[PDB]
RNA sequence: UACAGUGAAACUGCGAAGGCUCAUUAAAUCAGUUAUCGUUUAUUUGAUAGUUCCAUGGUAUAACUGUGGUAAU
């Protein structure tokens, strides 16, 4: 997959293609607002906590804060009738958009 | 349409006409195209 | 207008006459209104071809954006403007706007797998994996062109390696550089510039050939023969390929439409349609056959088998993935998973996909049976047909999408899938001393890539030993062993004086998955944005909570490979693992006697695969710890896979020992719910865990005996009453089914136990019945080994109780 | 696995009528370990205290946690509730078939799995109020 | 050296403020006319606002920047 993270008291961000699914798998069933740890997700990035808001799957598809249900439901937003991806994290995201606020023991070159 | 340019690119008996790294793509097309004929084993004595 | 040249359309010409493919590579900024030209030139050559072309890329497109609706609508917007006249058009955008193109991914490039194209435009270069382009030009049709768009720094490192070896500055790969001089070499490529200039610094001189398929015109003969039955519909409409698939197609019909046991497992390339002359023996089957079928190749893996089955039974007669329930107009035939159809064999006709021979073995044993074996492990499958069924096995490598060509060539040199199986070392007389040597060499990777005849004879015999009879890996695998930074071999192979040339007994492959190396790698490659490359080391420090391991650094094993002739070529890999060992603990050229006397600072040495009979065999010679496991069995095998390691460095005896000792603990946990394969290598793995906690332990990581306090918690009085009536009188399971899982955790935890009550412990362990595991294993006398299991029993009830109290 | 092929709605009965007659005969003159520390330290190890400690206030798996899948939902069965859906959850688990076996039997894979996370949940929280207690 | 003339994209004020085909409604359609202290009425027009005990009021958010997903508005 692919996260976006974001420090956002120096107004940075940027972006990893992760591969090998097992570090990712610490996100299942996880969320938006929870808090996640380094260890399951990196050995790079340890210290490092998250706080998800969702983010846009295959097919491009926003997750609204708050809701259920990792597939796509069809609702009413500004009143028509749109479809989303869920509350909860799933395993078919194109990218999670995190925010780090808790600096850890390996310094980024990008973010940082 | 044969016999004509569909495209740029007209068709004669058997030519081909057509219409349309700076320095790298200069010497590759202008002296650097078959020079690479005996650079290819480079002291390879197999 | 101007003419271009008298080398690229001559190719062409002579590719679509002759049915070869032929390659383009377009260097150049403005490179996109280029390629319309070479469509319609390849079109005007020969109108009687295939239509469609791929465009498959990585991540984006270069200007446009595959969407006709979009592109219009830009294009309204522009006229609406007014810099643009309202009826004009570019090339490339008549291209995209007329023909009909099939955008896929590099990521899935898998879902074209077996449908045809005139044209394959590979977009982008940086990252060209061997898979997809072996998925690729498999496809593209025999008068076809694939396309190649290159890059200034591309060119850049073309113009550098094109001299005789250079390199570029600034993970480093060489593959892209492997598939550079691959082109150089063969002549059915040519670079070709922006302006429609050609380079011909790779395949220089072409010729138109002389103006004009004997074999076509021979199949068309033996279909007429066929022809003047429902036999003769069904070869007249399979027979859209060579001669010898017509010919292993028709004698596939004969030996299963009026026989009745053999099989037959035929063996096809990538080519030659192994699953088109099957699915269209399908309704000879069907026709003149049972009822009933049982088909065995993977779930959702037939489709090309269901659509030429399909378009047989049109050509005859007719009328929680996917969609696979069978039809009917007039038998039934679905397409089964491992053995659980054992039961219903009742079907008279089966036929099953290539290579598990122990579960080909066994599903297929009271049927009519053939199989196809691909080849994109199929001797010892056809050496154990032969050993056991009228073997009337014959399929051809016959080439079908074309008659073979150059491009072919290089398609199996730069996707190393040629082999030959020769030994042409100097003597095994001679060999078998180099295994008492035990001299072994490094790899200079950098330099065996380095692509000379004598590098690429290297190479060759090295890589058809590494893909000779492994775990079924793959060109990701070759890609990734190309150009791995934290990756290195090891090969011990001559230890005579001869001159040039020499052999290969044994190739294995490490992987630093490191603390420091892998370090500087991690915070490089997360520069690149990507990166994921340390498995070993994030599985235990994940599984047993390792913070020595997440502190040291550690190597992992991807491979080992060796001959399979006999047990001296294992023998000889024993050996280089025992070099490999020694190596550990005691342009350029590609071998390095420096290298091989220079080693790494690494925290452990092992590596991890499938709980196998004789992969346990080889980690018992290796004697390194069998640690933690997971009890996954992979789909492919149904195996576990489990991960042995050495501690060799300065102090691994704690995490070594507290590894082994958890393993230990949670082995007789998971030898119930997941891990209940033979008790034989899993006693051995056990005491395998506790020699390990013997090597690296001495009095530390070591537990008592089960105290008094502990017997009278465990088991109560009731238990000693029940045991003494077990002893004394019969022993079902009114007294042994409530304390059997105590009495086999403290007898595999805690004073000695014979080879009879190890393998009722080990049935007591996988918590099975009675007769079961004992007749299985040991197969007789199965009240005599119970009663004489229920004696244990009893002793074990006098250990307890004399312990105790 | 003396029968492995007994229901659990089943076992839920059986622990019921044993419950029944081991609560009400007149009063049960057999207690339990009320938070023995040093008999929870010896039954698990502090491994096995930091481990499913480490998959309750984390996330790890389930398949890598298992080994404690066992003896405690007996230790619950015998010795905190468990409402007759995780009973017959660790019934399961106690049986000896799968979280998926029980999972598209019953509910859903995520759900029996969800339920499960809860009542071990529930039961590092007590092995963590027995553990600070003493 | 806190705003300065052209000025590609947005909101605002306004604009499109009045046109095809099909089954055949007899003072109910329509017109003139009385009333609306029985009532809605932007606009036009005429008039028409008196309750203060111990130097000027807080953030949320566009445009703007930046990282990204999607074949794609």
């Amino acid at each position: 997959m692919k996260l976006n993270i974001s420090y956002p008291v120096n107004g940075s961000q940027k972006t990893f293609e992760i591969d090998d699914e097992h570090r990712i798998r610490v996100f299942f069933d996880k969320r938006i607002g929870q808090e996640v740890d380094g260890e399951a997700v990196g050995d790079e990035f340890k210290g490092y906590v998250f706080k998800i808001s969702g983010g846009n799957d295959k097919q491009g598809f926003p997750m609204k804060q708050g809701v259920l249900l990792p597939t796509r439901i069809k609702l009413l937003l500004t009143r028509k009738r749109k479809s989303v991806r869920g509350a909860i994290v799933g395993p078919d995201l194109a990218v999670l958009a995190l925010v780090i606020v808790k600096k850890g023991e390996q310094e980024l070159e990008g973010l940082t | 349409a044969p016999m004509s340019d569909v495209g740029g690119v007209l068709m004669d008996k058997d030519a081909v006409y057509i219409d349309i790294e700076r320095g790298e793509g200069e010497k590759l097309m202008t002296g650097l195209q078959s020079v690479e004929q005996s650079i290819a084993e480079k002291f390879d004595g197999v | 207008k101007k003419a271009i040249d008298s080398r690229i359309p001559s190719l062409i010409r002579n590719g679509v006459q002759t049915k070869q493919r032929s390659i383009f590579v377009i260097v150049g900024d403005r490179a996109r209104n280029q390629l319309p030209n070479l469509h319609y030139l390849m079109m005007s050559a020969d109108l009687k071809m295939n239509k469609s072309v791929l465009w498959a890329y990585k991540k984006k497109l270069l200007g446009f954006t595959s969407h006709r609706k979009k592109r219009e609508n830009k294009i309204k917007k522009e006229i609406k403007r007014g810099t643009r006249e309202v009826n004009e058009m570019d090339p490339f955008e008549s291209f995209i706007s007329n023909q009909n193109i099939r955008y896929v991914y590099y990521k899935e490039s898998e879902k074209i797998l077996g449908n045809t194209y005139g044209m394959c435009i590979l977009q982008d270069f940086e990252a060209l994996t061997p898979n997809l382009l072996a998925r690729t030009i498999e496809t593209v049709e025999g008068g076809g062109i694939v396309v190649i768009l290159l890059k200034s720094m591309s060119s850049l490192k073309q113009l550098y390696t094109m001299t005789m070896d250079v390199h570029a500055r600034y993970v480093v790969a060489r593959f892209n550089e492997r598939f550079i001089l691959s082109l150089g070499s063969n002549p059915n490529c040519l670079v070709v510039d922006d302006e429609l200039n050609v380079l011909p610094l790779s395949g220089a001189k072409n010729v138109k050939p002389l103006p004009p398929d004997e074999l076509p015109p021979k199949q068309l003969e033996l279909q007429e023969l066929k022809e003047s039955d429902v036999q003769p519909a069904g070869s007249l409409v399979s027979l859209s390929k060579t001669v010898n698939q017509a010919h292993a197609i028709l004698s596939f019909i004969d030996a299963i439409s009026e026989k009745t046991v053999a099989l037959t497992a035929g063996r096809g390339r990538g080519k030659s349609a192994a699953l088109g002359i099957s699915i269209a023996a399908a309704v000879s089957h069907g026709y003149s056959n049972i009822f009933v079928t049982s088909p065995s190749p993977e779930n959702l893996k037939t489709l090309f088998e269901f659509i030429f089955k399909g378009f047989d039974a049109l050509g005859y007669q007719e009328h929680f993935n996917k969609a696979i329930v069978r039809v009917d107009i007039k038998q039934y035939i679905v397409p089964q998973d491992h053995q659980v159809l054992g039961q219903a064999e009742l079907v008279v006709i089966d036929e099953a996909a290539a290579i598990i021979v122990k579960n080909l073995l066994g599903p297929y044993l009271v049927f009519m049976a053939s199989t196809i074996n691909g080849y994109e492990l199929s001797l010892k499958l056809i050496q154990q047909l032969r050993n056991q069924q009228l073997r009337e096995i014959s399929l051809d490598e016959p080439i079908r999408y074309a008659p073979g060509d150059p491009i072919e060539k290089w398609l199996n040199k730069l996707l190393c899938l040629d082999v030959t199986l020769i030994k042409n070392p100097r003597f095994a007389t001679r060999g078998t001393p180099h295994p008492s040597q035990c001299n072994l060499f490094v790899v200079n990777r950098d330099t065996l890539f380095s692509y000379h005849p004598v590098s690429e004879n290297f190479l060759e015999k090295m890589m058809a030993l590494y893909v000779s009879s492994h775990y079924k890996n793959s060109p990701n695998d070759l890609q990734l062993m190309s150009d791995a930074p934290a990756h290195k071999l090891f090969v011990l192979l001559p230890p005579i004086d001869p001159k040039d040339g020499g052999r290969i007994p044994d190739p294995l492959c490490v992987i630093q998955i490191a603390l420091e190396g892998e370090i500087s790698k991690e915070s490089v490659r997360n520069s690149l944005s990507r990166g994921q490359r340390a498995g070993g080391d994030l599985i235990p420090w994940l599984i047993s909570q390792q913070f020595q391991d997440e502190e040291f650094a550690s190597l992992s094993g991807a491979r080992i490979v060796r001959i399979a002739t006999n047990p001296e070529y294992a023998s000889m890999g024993y050996g280089s693992r025992a070099i490999e060992l020694l190596r550990d603990y005691f342009l350029l050229l590609k071998l390095s006697e420096q290298p091989p006397h220079y080693l790494h600072y690494l925290g452990v040495s092992y590596g991890l695969t499938q709980s196998l009979h004789k992969f346990w065999k080889n980690n018992s010679f290796v004697p390194v710890y069998l640690r933690q496991t997971a009890n996954d069995l992979t789909g492919e095998h149904t195996c576990v896979m489990l991960n042995v390691l050495e501690g060799r460095e300065s102090n691994w005896l704690v995490e070594f020992a507290k590894d082994f000792r958890k393993r230990f603990l949670s082995l007789l946990s998971y030898d119930f719910h997941k891990f209940t394969a033979v008790q034989a290598l899993s006693v051995i793995e056990s005491s395998k865990k506790a020699q390990d906690l013997s090597d690296d332990e001495k009095h530390d990581n070591k537990e008592l005996t089960r105290t008094h306090l502990d017997d009278i918690f465990s088991p109560f009085d009731l238990k000693r009453l029940d045991s003494y009536s077990n002893n004394l009188l019969d022993y079902h399971v009114i007294g042994d089914m409530i304390p059997m899982l105590a009495l086999l955790y403290f007898g595999d935890k805690m004073s000695s136990v014979q080879s009879a009550i190890l393998l009722a412990i080990g049935l007591q362990r996988k918590n099975i019945d009675t007769i079961a595991k004992e007749l299985n294993l040991p197969s007789n006398q199965t009240i005599a080994m119970f009663a004489k299991i229920m004696r244990k029993m009893s002793q074990y009830f006098r250990q307890l109780l004399s312990q105790s109290i």
